[PDB]
DNA sequence: CTCGTAGAGTCCGTGTCAAGGGAGTTATTCCGGCCTGACAAGAGGA
DNA sequence: TCCTCTTGTCAGGCCGGAATAACTCCCTATAATGCGTGACACGGACTCTACGAG
């Protein structure tokens, strides 16, 4: 509804086209705060398993 | 000129009267304010004055 | 900081005037006594002859036109090449002779620089191939270092200390046989480089030596200048604090120019140096603030118009 | 779109900020003045953060969407997705090591204990006011000793070898480098199976436990002073056009403008051989410089061109009231809402 | 047998919340002209 | 009768000189010299009390 880009535009599409799924992505702000805390010499990844 | 109208301008004693009702008028023309510049803020006020 | 210097008084400032006269007199002199300046000399003052290369490439004025310029590098290329031809006593002081006729000249900056800079590598390059040479030879041949001093010490160039170590019959001078042909290659190839110095391989010792000790006393006179003129650099700066650039920018863009003036500075004229400082300071201020003030910087001559 | 999941946290490695960068920001330029493309290369360049509008390049040779991982001869700016100049990150190579602020200043502050030395001395040793002895050799001097200028003259006239000593941040890392966590984690672990004293105790066991997950985790301790320094992607920082001419920017343009500049300079009077006291200068204000970039608000407040308030760095822009703004209170505005 | 040290306690202070003058050189926009594709209308063949 | 193949001539993108801008090398010569609430909890320093070791 607010940060997602891809999924707000999936889902205009999704709504215009009278079917009701979503694609959740990750918020922008979320993706900001990685790119902020990484600016210093704090290393965030997300890893894997 | 600068320090005269940065003052009249930009300060929180100068605003916009509000000029819906004469009662409006003369009474925020008649008013006292305790804050501004050598006075006191909300946070720091007290609970005495 | 700035307040522990004194104030270099003015006989102060004129003797060290003096001492930085003195260093740089000795280096230029030092510049002066190695046979492959003038070969670089000559073959560009021919450049500039032939229009290969510039009138102001070369010189900045003499010592005691153009016709003067041409005729003394056409004598100096004559004086050259009969001192060479008779290099084999005599060749010292005729190099001594055209050292000193040679003192005359004055060199542009850069290209001085770039004389310094070429003898520098020279005996960058002598240093760097003797100590590779004994760094192989006492940590492979285990040689005691005593002997490496005495023996080692004083040529550089012949076969003595080779021929010696492996005399005195030691074990590992036996196995000095396993790096005698790295060893004995590089004292070859060092004969060499003194053979496109000529003159010797202890003059090499002797021109470095002078020349670190010019360039240290002309920087510590430089140094105390400096420090005794930081106060008048930071009394300069309060006219300009308050066009947001930072107090300590603007007082180090002070002292790069009070650094320059310094560098340029000549006592001889008998002016005080304030008076003339102040203008390389004010320069270097004025163009840094111009500089480094905006978010969007702006060309100079539009700030001027502005 | 991956499935992830563990989100992990260490101290950035200089080759890791050399690994996310691409490109070396040298010019504190911005943009042109008169046509507003963004200079190279400055703080905004296209040919390392990324092109300005999409699938064109900057000197617009290449025009055509069929163009996408072709890099324009001219200008060194790839033709792809503006979007991109959102998260390229750029780098600054530092002249002089400069030290972290969050891992000084921090009331615990975690360079102190690991090397056991209260703060006002490295607070000392940093500023120039005295140094410290790294490895000073057959000596009667200890390798945390301080020595004070004129001690350490003293020292020098009379011990020219076998003496170590540095001064600065560069120092500090030099002197953090060679401590060898496994030796001095058994020492403390034998003063545990031997001391007992309550409080000494109980600091010994925090010493310790430092120590034992400082070794455990693999960062090795000469990262918390910074060598290369990150900088966050254009986009974050924007330089956007107000409507009638005027421009705005987020402090953080500012604060690197002046990152840069100071350490332009330094490079500049390190190669003149300029005198000590200006060279020592030239460190201090770096150092405040990264300081207020970092973590603005542990120092002398260093306000803004014009306007008064204190410009807002890095630590503020992660901590608010609460904490996230847009992720915590408040509050992610919301479309399809009405009142 | 006596003294200094160790441990415990209290008070204070900090972080966190509620002066431009210029000569030479190159870059960049702007007008003028060359060089290769593309467009129009009709005709001929299936 | 309808669809396809053909003869023929213009136009737009590209490049060159020019003219207004920019950036570094000349910048210099009287002397000027330091100036910019408040409650909480925790940690550190100082003091007091009591014990163990030489
Ligand atoms: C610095 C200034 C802040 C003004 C401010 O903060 N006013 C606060 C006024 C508050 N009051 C007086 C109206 C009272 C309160 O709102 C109500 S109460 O008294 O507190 O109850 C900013 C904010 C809007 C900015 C202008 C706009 O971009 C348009 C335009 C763009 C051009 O390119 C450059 C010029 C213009 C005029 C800008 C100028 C300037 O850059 C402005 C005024
Ligand atoms: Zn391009």
């Amino acid at each position: 509804k607010s940060d997602d880009v891809n999924g707000r535009t999936k889902m205009y599409k999704n709504i215009v086209d009278g079917n009701h799924q979503m694609e959740p992505g990750m918020p922008e702000s979320f993706n900001v705060l990685l790119k902020e805390i990484r600016s210093l010499g704090i290393n965030i990844e997300l890893e894997d398993e | 000129s600068a320090a005269v109208k940065e003052f009249f301008g930009s300060s929180q004693l100068s605003q916009f009267m509000d000029q819906n009702n004469p009662l409006s008028e003369i009474t925020h023309k008649r008013r006292i304010s305790a804050l501004g510049p050598g006075g006191l803020t909300r946070e720091r006020a007290g609970f005495e004055v | 900081e700035m307040g522990t210097v004194e104030l270099l008084t003015r006989e102060g400032e004129i003797d060290i005037a003096k001492r930085i006269e003195d260093g740089i007199n000795q280096v230029q002199c030092s510049v002066a006594e190695y046979p492959e300046a003038i070969t670089y000399l000559l073959e560009q003052y021919d450049r500039v002859e032939a229009e290969e290369a510039r009138l102001s490439d070369l010189i900045t004025g003499f010592v005691d036109d153009p016709e003067l310029a041409r005729e003394k590098f056409a004598e100096l290329r004559a004086q050259y090449v009969v001192t060479r031809d008779t290099i084999k006593a005599t060749a010292q002081e005729e190099i001594l002779k055209l050292s000193e006729v040679f003192k005359q000249f004055r060199l542009v900056p850069k290209q001085f620089d770039y004389l310094v800079n070429s003898m520098r590598v020279m005996m960058d390059r002598v240093r760097t191939q003797e100590r590779l040479i004994m760094k192989l030879c006492v940590e492979q041949c285990k040689m005691p270092k005593k002997n490496f001093i005495t023996l080692f010490t004083g040529n550089e160039t012949s076969d003595t200390w080779f021929n010696a170590a492996i005399a005195m019959n030691k074990p590992w001078s036996e196995k000095l046989h396993d790096v005698s042909e790295e060893v004995h290659r590089a004292l070859q190839k060092l004969q060499q480089i003194e053979e496109e110095t000529g003159l010797t391989i202890e003059q090499v010792k002797d021109i470095n030596r002078r020349m670190s000790i010019g360039e240290a006393k002309a920087r510590r006179a430089k140094k105390e200048m400096v420090e005794a003129n930081l106060r008048l650099v930071i009394s300069i700066a309060k006219k300009y604090t308050n066009r947001g650039l930072q107090f300590l920018d603007l007082i180090q863009e002070g002292n790069i120019g009070l650094m320059k003036a310094v560098d340029k500075f000549e006592y001889r004229r008998g002016y005080k140096f304030s008076t003339y400082a102040t203008w390389w300071i004010r320069q270097a201020i004025t163009r840094s603030i111009a500089d480094q003030a905006r978010t969007i910087r702006i060309p100079v001559h539009m700030i001027e118009t502005i | 779109t991956e499935e992830f999941d563990a989100i992990k946290i260490a101290l950035a490695s200089p080759d890791m900020i050399r690994s996310w960068s691409f490109g070396e920001v040298k010019k504190p330029e911005t943009i042109n003045y008169r046509t507003f493309k963004p200079e190279r290369d400055g703080l905004f360049c296209a040919r390392i953060f990324g092109p300005v509008k999409d699938y064109e390049c900057l000197c617009g040779k290449y025009k055509r969407l069929k163009h996408r991982g072709v890099i324009c001869e001219k200008c060194g700016v790839e033709v792809t997705q503006t979007k991109v100049r959102r998260e390229r990150m750029g780098h600054i190579e530092l002249a002089s090591p400069t030290a972290h602020i969050w891992f000084l200043k921090s009331l615990p502050s975690r360079i102190g204990l690991l090397l056991d030395m209260p703060l006002r001395d490295i607070e000392r040793v940093l500023y120039f006011e005295s140094y410290v002895v790294i490895e000073g050799g057959m000596t009667n001097l200890e390798r945390q000793q301080i020595l004070t200028e004129e001690q350490y003259l003293d020292a020098l006239e009379e011990f020219g070898d076998e003496f170590d000593a540095k001064m600065g941040a560069e120092a500090i890392q030099a002197l953090l480098k060679s401590m060898d966590l496994e030796q001095e984690c058994e020492q403390l672990r034998e003063e545990l199976n031997e001391t007992n004293s309550e409080t000494k105790r109980k600091k010994l066991t925090k010493r310790i436990k430092l120590l034992e997950a400082f070794v455990q985790s693999g960062n090795k301790p000469e990262w918390m002073i910074l060598t290369v320094l990150p900088v966050l992607p254009p986009d974050l920082r924007p330089l956007v056009p107000l409507d009638g001419g005027r421009f705005a920017t987020s402090d953080l343009n500012d604060l690197y403008r002046r990152v840069i500049n100071r350490n332009n300079r330094l490079k500049r009077l390190l190669d003149l051989a300029a005198p000590d006291i200006i060279v020592r200068n030239e460190k201090r204000m770096l150092q405040e410089a990264v300081d207020a970039l970092l973590d603005n608000g542990r120092r002398g407040r260093a306000i803004t061109g014009s306007n008064k308030r204190p410009l807002k760095s890095l630590a503020d822009m992660i901590k608010g009231k609460q904490g996230r703004f847009r992720q915590n209170l408040l509050g992610k505005r919301v479309d399809y809402s009405g009142r």
